[PDB]
């Protein structure tokens, strides 16, 4: 009768056949990690191809149906998503350019590597040895050496192909109606259409800008000191007032001081948390480990899993000759039929790698029952910041103890919460306003405030000025340091991690106050408590139907992101950190460099 | 009807009459060779007491969230475009998973249902036409597109489908007291002679 049957019955069409083509690939994917073979491989893109070639084909009827007059938040969500033209508003020449740019940056990224200056004969490739080169050896020569050329190596041979990928992208985000890429990339979020909710684009930059100066009082104390620290160690180049080298950071692009735990351990003598052993005294496995994590998540009040799941599962790799890919990575093959691979060891780092991977499976289980174009996340932040929390409390010894890993006359005490504590700020409070500066330059780059040749002078400015560190050599016009990251190669957006990250201490706040948790959330276990899970669930099964502001106002008590639960969580290291920076200088100054003379 | 060798498809489901024998309804509640067994005004272990004067099997093939929709007053895809039941049905309906049966590698596309269709059934009515659902004023001439839909869609029965996506073997086993005579009436216990 009316033009509103048309979207109705436009989308269970594709619903119904959009569906069934999706899983052919999800399920080829899955045949392939599983058995790396040239016609797993060669199916798994024809298969790609074949559902790609069907959302194309369908954007000729989804564009029929103007949103204008229409209220229904439902038909707006899934035909927007097929109206976008994307890539295809460009000719193939463009398009086919775009493609040849972005391959042969990731080429070069995969492919780089540094020669020692005395051995020419032994070079370091890109992993296991230059990752090694930063993240263990503490030798000041060669991780200058391991930064320094890889700039030159890789990131000078990236700076002109960055500028076409720049440059093309740009006018593809800008005729599908945006400012830039990088607006494209703030899309995600874009909320229309609902009183109360909305949320435009730009507010992304606003929300990452306000919360980094809330993030400035924690992370001035920590980077003094890590600077005192490393200081230690190189006295000869760390002034106890400067910045930080841009090379003694931990890894080659400057993102996690997780690697400078060993050099920043708190107190050395003090033991910490570790069932590693405890798992092989019991005589675990891949199986018991993974099926004792899913106790926890019965146990909180969640979903349990299928028979299917376990039997259909992946716990190690099956030979060389049928070599499957051991990442963790959870897997929607479709009709209920979820799966996970992962390589488990026994340790506590799969221990916790397990209830990662299974978190993310509740987050798909959940919001399953919802449409195909809307049975996804409602954002990336929602996708990976769920799987954290559940491994965090997992983390705690207060779940160890109850399942019966860790024995019950292990001391706790202040001092060893510190080096555990501070040992996660190396990877949280390090990080999130290195992925804000990161983000900040690029979207910078994309709306063209930053003039191609003025990347690396800004680029070093800014990190002076936000994260405080100096790079060991200095560099000229012609290198690009931030190109040479594997997510501005290889077309990701980065500033999820930074929303993901708060976020996980939101939803950690929201449960532990659900689980009746007092004190610091480092502290905070939702082990045995039905309400944790229950009240998580609700929104987990919202899947993108609903606005993910309104899931956020329910939960954690806001719309934006925020770091108040942050100082929760790192309450007692902020004073840890005060006492220490006594015989420091607290933030850094611009004016020292490594090579200042 | 139980252990039938192949369904019909849902919008065109089939009938089997039952009448002129003795009916043994114990054996199927005993048998345990079923997923799921309801019967409505009546237990399955008394059907055996009463005699009707006629008794139909609606055979057909369903998912495992689509037995929802087969019950007095519910709606649906299934409930109102495919079959539906009378809100005073008193009859009984039988499911029993066939993913090992019916399950196909790229599904079983011989089971088919509709989506759409321009009106709501009656109880009992079945429906195979394949006109394209009209929505708006413009004539379909005969294929789908703007406004148009071509109403019937086949099933994604796959070996790895879950509990809500997997065959089931449905069977709805109605009743009917008219003023005839009864024709099938269960069977009667009986003992030595003293």
């Amino acid at each position: 009768s009316t033009i509103e049957e048309q979207a109705k019955t436009f989308l269970d069409k594709f619903n119904h056949e959009a569906e069934d083509l999706f899983y052919q690939s999800s399920l080829a994917s899955w045949n392939y990690n599983t058995n790396i073979t040239e016609e797993n491989v060669q199916n798994m893109n024809n298969a790609g191809d074949k559902w790609s070639a069907f959302l194309k084909e369908q954007s000729t009827l989804a564009q029929m149906y103007p949103l204008q007059e229409i209220q229904n938040l439902t038909v707006k969500l899934q035909l927007q998503a097929l109206q976008q033209n994307g890539s295809s508003v460009l000719s193939e020449d463009k398009s086919k350019r775009l493609n040849t740019i972005l391959n042969t940056m990731s080429t070069i990224y995969s492919t780089g590597k540094v020669c020692n200056p005395d051995n020419p004969q032994e070079c370091l490739l890109l992993e296991p040895g230059l990752n090694e080169i930063m993240a263990n050896s503490l030798d000041y020569n060669e991780r200058l050496w391991a930064w320094e050329s890889w700039r030159s190596e890789v990131g000078k041979q990236l700076r002109p192909l960055y500028e076409e990928y720049v440059v093309l992208k740009n006018e593809m985000a800008r005729a599908n109606h945006y400012e830039d890429y990088g607006d494209y990339w703030r899309g995600d979020y874009e909320v229309n259409g609902v009183d109360g909710y909305d949320y435009s684009r730009g507010q992304l930059i606003e929300d990452v800008e306000h919360t980094f100066e809330e993030i400035k009082p924690l992370y001035e104390h920590l980077h003094a000191y890590v600077r005192a620290k490393l200081m230690n160690a190189y006295p000869s180049y760390i002034s106890p007032i400067g910045c930080l080298p841009a090379h003694l950071l931990g890894d080659m692009w400057g993102r996690f001081w997780t690697n400078l735990y060993s050099l920043t351990v708190p107190f050395g003598q003090k033991p910490n948390i570790d069932v590693t052993d405890a798992m092989v005294d019991q005589a675990w496995d891949a199986q018991r480990i993974f099926k004792e994590a899913e106790k926890f998540f019965v146990s909180v009040g969640l979903p349990n899993m299928t028979q299917g799941f376990w039997e259909n599962s992946m716990l190690t790799d099956p030979g060389n000759v049928q070599k499957a890919v051991c990442h963790p990575t959870a897997w929607d093959l479709g009709k209920g039929d979820f799966r996970i691979l992962m390589c488990t060891k026994v340790t506590m780092d799969d221990f916790l790698t397990a209830h990662h991977e299974m978190g993310h499976i509740q987050y798909d289980m959940a919001y399953a029952a919802q449409p195909f174009l809307l049975r996804n996340g409602a954002n990336e932040g929602f996708h990976e910041a769920v799987g954290e929390i559940m491994s965090l409390s997992a983390a705690t010894p207060k779940h160890l103890k109850s399942i019966g890993l860790l024995s019950p006359d292990f001391q706790e005490d202040n001092e060893t919460e510190i080096n555990f504590l501070l040992k996660q700020a190396l990877t949280i409070v390090g990080t999130l306003p290195f992925t804000y500066m990161l983000e900040k330059w690029r979207w910078m780059v994309f709306k063209g405030e930053i003039p191609k040749d003025q990347w690396m002078k800004k680029w070093w400015e800014m990190k002076r000025e936000i994260v405080g560190v100096v790079e060991p050599v200095p560099h000229d016009e012609t290198y690009c340091d931030p190109a040479s990251l594997f997510h501005v190669s290889n077309d990701y957006s980065f500033i999820r991690y930074y929303t993901r990250t708060l976020y996980q201490f939101q939803f950690q706040e929201a449960l532990c106050q659900a689980a009746k948790h007092e004190g610091p959330l480092h502290k905070c276990d939702i082990s045995n408590s039905t309400e944790a899970g229950q009240k998580l669930f609700n929104m987990l099964r919202l899947g993108k139907s609903e606005p993910w502001t309104l899931a956020l106002e329910n939960v954690v008590g806001a719309k934006n992101m925020n770091v108040r639960p942050l100082l929760n969580y790192f309450e007692p290291l902020f004073t840890w950190l005060k006492d220490q920076n006594k015989n420091s200088f607290v933030g850094w100054s611009t004016d020292w460099s490594p090579y200042a003379d | 009807v139980f252990n039938a060798t192949r369904f019909a498809s849902v919008y065109a489901w089939n009938r089997k009459r039952i009448s002129n024998c003795v009916a043994d309804y114990s054996v199927l509640y005993n048998s345990a060779s079923f997923s799921t067994f309801k019967c409505y005004g009546v237990s399955p272990t008394k059907l055996n007491d009463l005699c009707f004067t006629n008794v139909y099997a609606d055979s057909f093939v369903i998912r495992g969230d689509e037995v929802r929709q087969i019950a007095p007053g519910q709606t649906g895809k299934i409930a109102d475009y495919n079959y539906k039941l009378p809100d005073d049905f008193t009859g009984c309906v039988i499911a029993w998973n066939s993913n090992n049966l019916d399950s196909k590698v790229g599904g079983n596309y011989n089971y088919r249902y509709r989506l759409f269709r321009k009106s709501n059934l009656k109880p009992f009515e079945r429906d195979i036409s394949t006109e394209i659902y009209q929505a708006g004023s413009k004539p379909c001439n005969g294929v789908e597109g703007f406004n148009c839909y071509f109403p019937l869609q086949s099933y994604g029965f796959q070996p790895t489908n879950g509990v809500g996506y997997q065959p089931y073997r449905v069977v709805v086993l109605s009743f009917e007291l008219l003023h005839a005579p009864a024709t099938v009436c269960g069977p009667k216990k009986s003992t030595n002679l003293v």
